[PDB]
């Protein structure tokens, strides 16, 4: 159910402050539980997930599980999707399918044409080249082309059979991105500050803005949005906090 | 300022995923990061004229038809990408047309014991971090230089270990030694000892038949032993490793420990031991009751009976007898 057009984006919670500066945090949206997957990023030594029972739990450092991954991950990108955690494997444009539950990956798929491994990352770069995001419509992939100059390209990715169901060009440069996430179809671009940049794809058409997003650190490594709560999860400079939506 | 094949954007030079057999001689002098990767690029498609390019400061070249080490490279790279290529020979030369090197990948290449030309890296004394992931080695260089401070090599056919080969590298920091055919007769005297500031030692998916001894403690924090086969852990394999706060072992063939080995980790935080065969006797007794002595601050994983039967799947701390 489509919340809204963004209106507003505002800081709500502080959970801690980790001893990673960088990495990325999520819960699975389609899931009804209050289990937190957690993986702080350090380049060229990531290929685990830490699994939580809970949000205080979490705040205690109180696991439940870790998760060894078949891959290296490349950058804060990954996401929790229905039981299967999705994530880039290091040095190649390929998105690798990763069931939770059998802990066995049952897939992979190639994202056409990308560039990575910091050739077009993020502004804080760390192999941020291709960011996954999740909203009402489905699976995301949010990266740049060498065709399409390093500016923000979206497809839309079928979590089920992996198969890349329609692409977007957009005119935002995705070095330029401090992160990025998806809502209805609609693309959130940051630059850190401010939200100066959207995409509606059930359009094809995009639109530039202006939405504060809070500076409260400066190094923004990861954003993703989640349709279930209907907030944003984002690593700050080693903090660990939430931000609410204004709609 | 810029060829016309490959797209340039204040600084960055994308000439990645072009097809490219040789690389472009209109190059933009201000060049600081070049993208060449995912092209047909060879030894012979390299300028002498790049040589100049003084401001270039990373080179990824992953993904190409080099089939040996390249020169003709800006005298003053400091990062380096050539994994995924065809690399064999590594000349003194070679190396010492960027002694400013900082750090070097060589992942996914065709590279082994005595390919490397010997003292290639007495020249390359700013080179700090060596990733010999995926390559053909059988054992390990000698003339590595000292300001290494990283070293993997994993994945590899890493069978036998000299002593002079790791001494002098007082800079390692991390050692990763994954996936080699490691046996403790393969193993050097005190090879690990002189490592002052080694902080991690990764040993996973060897054929270790038992614990190593004369490691270093001045700075060990994490010791990865996952995935062997161990029998037996010597007495003295923990000593003085104070500051190990992190210690797995998982999967491997251990039934019974030894008196007091643990006295001397100190620092310790994190102890796994999954998939052991631990049986129950009176050897095993002596563990119960430091289980019990333990701080709450220590996490211990994996330490239940299998054996005997009677109390298989059983936590050890909390049995009588
Ligand atoms: C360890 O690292 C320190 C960094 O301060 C350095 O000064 C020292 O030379 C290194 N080696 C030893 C043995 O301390
Ligand atoms: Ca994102």
């Amino acid at each position: 159910l489509c919340p809204g057009l963004l209106k507003g984006v505002y800081q709500s919670e502080h959970l801690f402050e980790s001893d990673h500066q960088s990495g990325a945090w999520c819960k699975d949206p389609l899931q009804a539980s209050d289990k937190i997957y957690y993986m702080p990023w350090t380049p060229y030594r990531t290929d685990t997930l830490t699994e939580y029972s809970s949000k205080d739990d979490f705040i205690a450092g109180r696991p439940t599980t870790t998760y060894k991954l078949p891959h290296r991950v490349d950058g804060t990108g990954f996401v929790v999707y229905d039981g299967a955690l999705f994530f880039n494997k290091e040095r190649t444009r390929n998105i690798v399918k990763f069931d939770l539950r059998t802990r066995i990956k049952s897939g992979e798929a190639i994202i056409a044409n990308a560039n990575y491994h910091d050739t077009s990352p993020y502004r804080w770069g760390g192999k941020s080249d291709i960011d996954l995001a999740v909203d009402e419509n489905g699976l995301w992939v949010i990266y740049a082309t060498e065709q399409n100059n390093g500016k923000i390209v979206i497809s839309q990715l079928n979590p089920y059979t992996l198969r890349i169901e329609g692409t977007w060009d957009t005119a935002y440069d995705k070095r330029s991105a401090s992160n990025a996430f998806m809502i209805c179809g609609i693309l959130y671009v940051v630059k850190s500050n401010k939200i100066d940049y959207i995409y509606n794809t059930d359009q094809s058409k995009d639109s530039l803005v202006d939405v504060p997003f809070p500076n409260s650190y400066q190094y923004i490594a990861a954003v993703d949005y989640n349709p279930r709560d209907n907030l944003l999860y984002v690593w700050n400079n080693y903090h660990v906090v939430k931000y609410s939506l204004d709609f | 300022s810029c060829p016309s094949v490959c797209r340039c954007d204040a600084g960055f030079i994308y000439c990645n995923d072009r097809f490219l057999t040789s690389i472009p001689t209109g190059i933009p002098e201000d060049a600081t990061t070049l993208y060449l990767q995912n092209n047909q690029i060879n030894n012979a498609g390299i300028p002498s004229d790049l040589k100049n390019l003084l401001k270039v400061e990373r080179i990824y070249l992953y993904h190409n038809s080099l089939d040996e080490f390249p020169t003709n490279l800006p005298k003053y790279v400091k990062e380096l990408h050539l994994q995924e290529n065809n690399i064999r020979t590594i000349t003194y030369d070679s190396l010492s047309k960027i002694p400013y090197l900082e750090e070097l990948h060589l992942d996914d290449n065709s590279v082994s014991a005595v390919s490397i030309e010997e003292g290639a890296f007495r020249d390359s004394n700013y080179l700090r971090l060596l990733f010999l992931s995926r390559n053909h080695l059988s054992t390990i260089p000698w003339g590595l230089p000292r300001t290494i401070e990283e070293l993997r090599l994993d994945d590899n056919r890493i069978s036998t270990i000299s002593s002079p080969s790791l001494q002098g590298l007082t800079s390692l920091k991390r050692l990763v030694l994954d996936g080699n055919l490691l046996n403790n007769h393969g193993l050097g005297d005190k090879v690990f000892f002189n490592l002052v500031n080694l902080t991690e030692l990764s040993l996973v998916r060897n054929s270790l038949t038992a614990a190593p001894v004369n490691l270093p403690g001045t700075n060990l924090r994490k010791l990865y032993l996952q995935d062997n086969h161990i029998n037996r852990v010597p007495p003295n394999a923990f000593s003085y490793l104070r500051q190990l706060y992190r210690l797995d072992m998982s999967n491997n063939n251990l039934s019974n420990l030894p008196q007091g080995i643990f006295d001397d980790l100190d620092n310790i935080t994190q102890l796994i031991l999954r998939n052991n065969p631990w049986y129950c006797g009176c050897k095993m007794k002596w563990v119960r009751d430091w289980l019990q002595s333990l701080p709450v601050k220590v996490n211990v994983r994996g330490l239940m009976c299998q054996a005997p039967e009677k109390v298989r799947g059983m936590a050890i701390k909390d049995l009588n007898a």
